[PDB]
């Protein structure tokens, strides 16, 4: 989807 | 007691692209912007310069300030490896906001996103703490190379930073 992480990226 | 002005000079492929232009919101977010203006002098031996932006997607942001790992699993702040959410007083109001990547709730380190629309669901959990002041259109030049996926087909790197003001 549209998220901002660092290290595990979520859809 | 003026905010800080800070420079990026991106380049895809080596090739220069130009200038990136940031208002740094220390009057309101004064550790994060330090944080982010230390890491863009490199006055602690380590920063931004020599970088890249590891994920690009069109529509939505160009992610970067990874400067160890270079794959969004690395980078640590001027203050040791993370620091808390300093406040949520900002919003991601449209394009041109600058804010912080984290990984939950008082994870900040030195990664960063440039917004390129308006991404009211990260508020409250991302801290906004700059804007673009000048160079918007190098933004917009950059997102070409960004994919539905976050993936770029060039590599985009900080080949210079520094201060203004």
């Amino acid at each position: 989807x549209l998220l901002v992480x660092a290290g595990l990226v979520l859809a | 007691m003026v905010n800080p002005t800070v420079f990026f000079d991106i380049a895809v492929d080596g090739e220069p692209l130009g200038r990136v232009s940031f208002e740094l919101f220390a009057d309101k977010v004064p550790k994060t912007a330090e944080n982010f203006r230390a890491l863009s002098t490199g006055e602690k031996g380590f920063g931004y310069k020599g970088s890249c932006f590891h994920r690009i997607i069109p529509g939505f942001m160009c992610q970067g300030g990874d400067f160890t790992r270079h794959n969004g699993t690395g980078g640590k702040s001027i203050y040791g490896e993370k620091f808390e959410d300093e406040n949520f007083i900002l919003k991601h109001t449209g394009p041109g906001i600058l804010s912080m990547a984290n990984a939950g709730p008082n994870t900040n380190g030195s990664q960063f996103f440039i917004c390129t629309a308006k991404t009211e669901w990260l508020d409250g959990k991302h801290v906004v703490f700059g804007k673009v002041k000048e160079g918007m259109n190098i933004v917009e030049a950059m997102e070409r190379f960004g994919s539905r996926n976050g993936k770029t087909s060039k590599k985009i790197t900080i080949a210079d930073c520094g201060q203004l003001e």
